[PDB]
């Protein structure tokens, strides 16, 4: 999971 | 927004759609290319091809279970492109590049047409 | 094999599937969550959820146009997860994390359950 | 396009  | 994103989600979705294709699950159309038949999901074809997008948004053609392609279309070129739609991998070879590019132009698959043109320009 | 790969293909496919969803094109099922209704593509739901995969591979349920979820399922939690399926983006907030995790467990969306558990563990 |  990432900060888009 | 303040959303988080799962990097591999799109790839995992496509992998699963290809698994459904391989097991012939919920395929809703047959694409006829001369003597060959290819089963697929209308939505995946529309998501990958400007031609299929135009076909399945047509109020009459959206309901067809069989689509016949132009007789000039090569079944192997179509097969290579169908595999690309479901996997992101293109089996581009010296022996098939002309058929693949011609099929991608007909199908309106701009990124495929672009790499074919570049690979052809490199070999001249 | 000797294939080449188009990095953005899976993401572009999913973006187009979401565009079809937004315009209600070729959606083939309604998911009922209490008083709310959500239109979707069976194939995308199966590709994202262990529960929908099991439902639409069942020889009787594969043909249903309406699926009713358990009454304990929160419509907002379902909406957030449906958006995630079509976009890879999860709108996870302190106010919705419990409903989202409960919905992802029911839907069998393992990666979503995993990030919810981690976000909850960080706040305790 | 890349070599996968
Ligand atoms: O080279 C390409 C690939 C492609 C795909 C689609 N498909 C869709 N396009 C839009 Cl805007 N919305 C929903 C869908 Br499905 C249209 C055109 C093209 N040209
Ligand atoms: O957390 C998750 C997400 C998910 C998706 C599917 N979907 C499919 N799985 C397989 Cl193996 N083939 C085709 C399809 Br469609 C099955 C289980 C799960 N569990
Ligand atoms: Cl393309
Ligand atoms: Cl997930």
């Amino acid at each position: 999971w990432v900060i888009p | 927004d303040s959303c988080i994103q799962f990097t591999r989600h799109a790839s995992d979705v496509l992998l699963n759609l290809n698994r459904l294709r391989s097991r012939d699950i919920l395929t809703d159309v047959v694409i006829v290319v001369s003597r060959e038949q290819f089963r697929a999901h209308k939505t995946v074809l529309m998501a990958c091809s400007g031609l299929f997008y135009s076909i399945f948004t047509d109020q009459l053609k959206c309901n067809l279970s069989v689509i016949n392609l132009d007789p000039e279309i090569n079944p192997e070129g179509f097969c290579i492109l169908l595999d690309f739609m479901y996997t992101s991998r293109l089996n581009l070879r010296e022996g098939n590049i002309m058929a693949v590019m011609a099929t991608a132009m007909y199908l309106q698959m701009e990124h495929v047409v672009d790499t074919c043109r570049k690979f052809i320009k490199a070999s001249e």
